[PDB]
């Protein structure tokens, strides 16, 4: 794609100069495989694209251009296997999934 | 399911944004649509409603959008032409 | 001072999959503070791995077993193959 | 005359072209058009791909036909 | 000054809001204390965990980072402040 | 609808005929072609 | 059931200001053709959802009504009420002009015709073999958007050859002549008499009550059309505030079928056709022929204004077949991918002017039309 | 006799309005209050910061809300429609916090 | 002065000229020679 900025080589959006940075001044291990930023940058960004699509699709449904917290909750927890991966988190100012009980529902 | 789908989709931005950077003209690289990275298998056959219809051959949950509504734009004196000359030629 | 986050790579990855819309800054906080996590969360894993092998180096062979450990079900099998795939266009050029 | 040299996803374009000219005259009046390069395209007509030594006339190409464009993203 | 029972400042409103948002329908009145007795266990455990990295830092404010950090902590992670 | 009965019937055709009669030019005292108008109906 | 409307700041003129009491059209860059650049309308209202729109003006003698109507230019020109969004008109040469990638639309100029003689000349500058325009006549009734010709509501002629537009079909029936850029076509529309129009309006009145009415109730409907007057008016229009400014709603006139009525004379569903009428029209001052002579009668009982018909029925009442002052034919213009028409009003721009005693200048009518308006309604303001 | 709402019409309302929007729930001032006096057990003169009031608000109230959850679904599993505090103290002992 | 008050035509004159007198004159009002004079009698 290029040749400068590393992550331009990957072809990448997610910075391999600040990650790689951040692995060594972290203190996960000794030495950090010139590799290793690489695919952690990589996995990073799929996420951030992940979470950021079902956001997207959760805002125009709703008619709005931009993304507010509200949206990032209804786009984790309503899907199936980012829920389980963010299970634990808690996103501040966004919300409940809409969800009534059957028995409380009148008949 | 739809996994896939959304990374098929993702694929091709992975491909042409690369070489899109003088021009730039429209030329089907216009991002070849927003709304169709989602969707949907859905076929048509014959219908029990009617002679064709449109099936979910995937179990869809609860507020999904399905499908855009595609064809022409046209304003409402020229659909008032054509809503009658396909009458008038009995559509 | 220089504080640094990832204020501008999320949004280079919003005009990526959504090319109209934009993001409140409460919700790039969120976004800043989803992958500060995330990181934090493999290169933990991908460090207690490399050091229970008794391996003193981070190679990219830990963090793709560390993303089919914490990542669950599919977006393990597409973090790995979107993970390889970047990997690998990063030598070869 | 005219031609349409509608690309795989579904848009169309409009050129000016000669019967005479090579598949590789249309294709660089493409890449002035969008910067593709001409070894990444295909153009195919009546399902055949068409060479770049080789005329519209050759082909039996005609007024206001869809030519079909079909490019390969490079890499990665 | 030194207050005493501010719990009572969580109100009965504001628990059956809560309640509500948290989908139930129809509330016991013993809630409303059991709820502001909870409530009290919880937010204990995340100021004296809170205070303990203001304490340490040799500050005398407790930051955002340490309500963040002591809810990390006990496995109650909080995007939103960093 | 009663005061709109009785002028529409009788007032309106040579009144309107006066109005339009000022409409294509003007005297600088058009007021007295209107009554001029109005006895000569009468 | 809804009070006036009570008056504003700018509303209150004096002697010293010349501003202009209906607040001036707002135009917008459209396109530059004719080495000219032309204006849309941006910010005053068009007619829509079956609707005419007129700017109001805050008139302060007046008790009842607070209001009068008003139109904004000096002399007769378009109306920019029943126009089409992206229809182009510039203060120089006032040529309507839609862009390139516009299409057939249609321009109303605000003279009615009623009756007696009316004649003008129409300009036209860039007609081309990829632009064009539709020249002629329509009621209030035709729709703006559609061009002229394809309904019983209005008549046009093509712009090479001129074929002779109704209900869609090119007629053939003048002599054949093509537009340039420099042509002028000139209208000789003899219109019958208001007395003429008012007996056969009584009488198709009293033909509809009874006479094919031997639906769940038809007296109604009947009482409705006992209550069909010739030309008494009952309009509703009221003052509103839209975008910052003052204007009226009037009611406006619905598309129906065609009027037939069976003459037991002739064995056939007779057609209503207006008594004497002619659509002459020059080609640089030549005569042609007539075009069309059975014009529709349209006065009370052959257009139906707007009507509530599940609220007065249920019922004081107003009618549906009603007169308003804008009841007849106009001046009417199409326009199509950057054809150009305009319209010219007073004999000193009119070069082809025939001499009779009956016909009257388009701005001549469009001041009986400023005579009628305040008149009936100080009429309707006792 | 005028409209009164049945009972039970007024909580299914309640319910699907507070579940749709994101607003905090518990007034900030009795929420500030109560902060600082449960942190003068363990250091005394403590400024808090504007945010770290905020950010402690928006967890505990994150806690209730998934707790309610949890306790009424221990109503239901004991055919009733009413949570009762041997229902909280059930969600908490199987969750292992008492 | 109100001839701007009824809008902006100048043929609508009339507003300044004509209008107050006979509206005076017919808001009174009865056949056609008393209002023969009621548009006399501004002048
Ligand atoms: C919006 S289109 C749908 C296209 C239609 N499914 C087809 O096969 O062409 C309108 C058509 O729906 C059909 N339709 C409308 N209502 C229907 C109904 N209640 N049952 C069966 N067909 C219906 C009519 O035939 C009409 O032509």
């Amino acid at each position: 794609a290029k040749a400068k900025t590393r992550s331009s080589r990957a072809g990448l959006q997610f910075p391999v100069g600040r990650v790689h940075r951040l692995l060594r001044k972290g203190n996960y291990a000794e030495r950090v495989g010139a590799g290793a930023p690489v695919y952690l940058a990589a996995v990073l960004e799929y996420l951030t694209a992940e979470i950021l699509e079902l956001a997207g699709n959760a805002a125009r449904d709703n008619k709005k251009t931009r993304i507010i917290p509200r949206h990032l909750q209804l786009a984790v927890r309503n899907d199936e296997e980012l829920n389980k991966l963010l299970g634990r988190v808690t996103i501040a100012q966004g919300g409940v999934l809409p969800n009534i009980q059957s028995v409380l529902l009148p008949k | 399911s739809s996994r896939l789908n959304r990374v098929f989709q993702r694929r091709f931005q992975q491909d042409i944004e690369a070489q899109r950077a003088a021009i730039g003209f429209e030329s089907d690289l216009l991002s070849l649509n927003q709304l169709t990275k989602r969707k949907k298998p859905v076929t048509f056959a014959r219908s029990a409603i009617h002679n064709w219809g449109l099936y979910a051959l995937e179990p869809i949950a609860a507020k999904e959008m399905i499908i855009e509504y595609v064809g022409e734009s046209i304003r409402q004196p020229v659909a008032e032409m054509r809503e009658k000359r396909y009458i008038k030629s009995g559509i | 001072t220089r504080k640094e986050s990832y204020a501008i790579y999320v949004y280079k990855v919003l005009k990526q999959v959504h090319p109209d819309t934009g993001i409140s800054s409460k919700a790039m906080s969120i976004m800043n503070s989803f992958v500060n996590d995330v990181f934090e969360r493999i290169a933990g894993e991908a460090s207690r791995l490399a050091h229970y092998n008794k391996r003193s180096t981070i190679t990219s062979r830990e963090i793709q077993t560390a993303v089919r450990l914490l990542l669950p079900g599919e977006l393990a099998k597409h973090a790995v193959s979107e993970g390889t795939k970047a990997v690998t266009c990063y030598t070869s050029a | 005359m005219q031609i349409f040299v509608k690309t795989l996803t579904g848009k169309t374009i409009t050129l000016e072209v000669e019967p005479s000219d090579t598949i590789e005259n249309v294709k660089a009046k493409i890449q002035d058009k969008e910067g593709i390069p001409p070894d990444q395209q295909r153009l195919i007509f009546a399902g055949k791909q068409l060479e770049d030594g080789r005329t519209l006339s050759d082909y039996n190409i005609q007024k206001e036909s869809t030519l079909h464009l079909v490019l390969r993203l490079r890499g990665c | 000054k030194v207050l005493r029972d501010n719990i009572q400042g969580i109100t009965k409103p504001a628990i059956r809001r809560l309640a509500r948002r948290g989908g139930v329908k129809r509330i016991s009145g013993l809630i409303y204390e059991e709820t502001r007795g909870v409530l009290k266990v919880f937010l204990e455990n995340v100021i004296r965990d809170a205070v303990t990295y203001t304490e340490h830092a040799k500050r005398k404010t407790v930051t955002a980072m340490d309500v963040v950090y002591a809810l990390k902590r006990q496995g109650r992670t909080l995007y939103g402040f960093g | 609808s009663t005061t709109r009965r009785y002028l529409n019937e009788h007032v309106t055709k040579h009144l309107l005929e006066g109005m339009k009669l000022i409409a294509r030019e003007k005297p600088e005292d058009p007021l007295r072609v209107l009554g001029q108008f109005l006895i000569d109906a009468s | 059931s809804v009070p006036v409307i009570p008056y504003l700041d700018y509303d209150i003129v004096d002697l010293g200001s010349d501003i202009k009491k209906p607040d001036f059209p707002q135009l917008s860059e459209s396109h530059r053709i004719n080495e000219q650049q032309y204006y849309i309308t941006e910010d005053t209202p068009l007619n829509k959802r079956n609707f005419m729109y007129q700017p109001c003006a805050a008139n302060l003698m007046l008790d009842k009504l607070k209001y009068c109507g008003t139109d904004y230019f000096d002399k007769s020109s378009i109306n920019l009420m029943d126009r089409s969004d992206k229809l182009a008109f510039s203060l120089d040469d006032h040529s309507v002009s839609v862009s390139e990638n516009c299409g057939w639309r249609s321009v109303r100029s605000d003279v009615c015709m009623k009756e007696g003689k009316i004649y003008w000349e129409v300009e036209v500058k860039n007609v081309s073999d990829t632009s064009h325009i539709r020249c002629g006549i329509s009621r209030r009734e035709a729709s703006t958007e559609t061009p002229v010709g394809c309904d019983f509501y209005g008549y046009s002629i093509r712009d090479k050859g001129l074929q002779v537009i109704h209900e869609g079909r090119l007629h053939t029936v003048l002599k054949p002549h093509e537009m340039q850029a420099g042509d002028r076509i000139g209208f000789l529309l003899t219109l019958p008499s208001l007395q003429s129009q008012s007996e056969q309006a009584m009488d198709y009145s009293l033909k509809r009550i009874q006479e094919l009415n031997n639906k769940f109730n038809k007296e109604f409907y009947k009482f409705l059309l006992r209550s069909c007057e010739p030309t008494n008016v009952v309009r509703d229009q009221i003052a509103i505030r839209y975008k910052n400014q003052l204007f009226y709603e009037s009611t406006d006139y619905v598309k129906t079928t065609k009027p037939e009525y069976y003459d037991n004379r002739d064995d056939m569903q007779k057609f209503y056709e207006l008594e004497n009428s002619s659509f002459e029209v020059f080609v640089n001052g030549v005569s042609h022929g007539i075009a069309f002579e059975g014009l529709t009668p349209f006065l009370p009982p052959f257009s139906e204004l707007q009507y509530n018909e599940k609220f007065y029925l249920h019922h004081e009442i107003r009618n549906k077949y009603v007169n308003n002052n804008r009841l007849g034919y106009y001046a009417t213009l199409s326009s199509f991918q950057g054809g150009t028409a305009s319209i010219i009003t007073e004999a000193m721009e009119l070069k082809f002017l025939p001499k009779d005693v009956d016909i009257k200048t388009l701005n001549d009518i469009y001041n009986e039309q400023i005579a009628s308006d305040i008149v009936w309604d100080l009429i309707d303001e006792i | 006799k005028p409209h009164r709402y049945r009972p039970g019409t007024v909580a299914l309302r309640e319910i699907r309005r507070y579940q749709k929007s994101t607003e905090l729930l518990i007034r900030k001032l009795p929420f500030q209050r109560l902060v600082r006096e449960i942190a003068q057990d363990f250091k005394t003169d403590l400024r808090f910061q504007s945010s770290a009031v905020m950010a402690l608000q928006e967890a505990s109230e994150a806690y209730l809300v998934g707790l309610f959850e949890d306790t009424n679904l221990c109503g239901i599993h004991a055919k009733r429609v009413t949570i009762m505090p041997k229902d909280i103290q059930l969600a908490r002992r199987i969750r292992g916090e008492r």
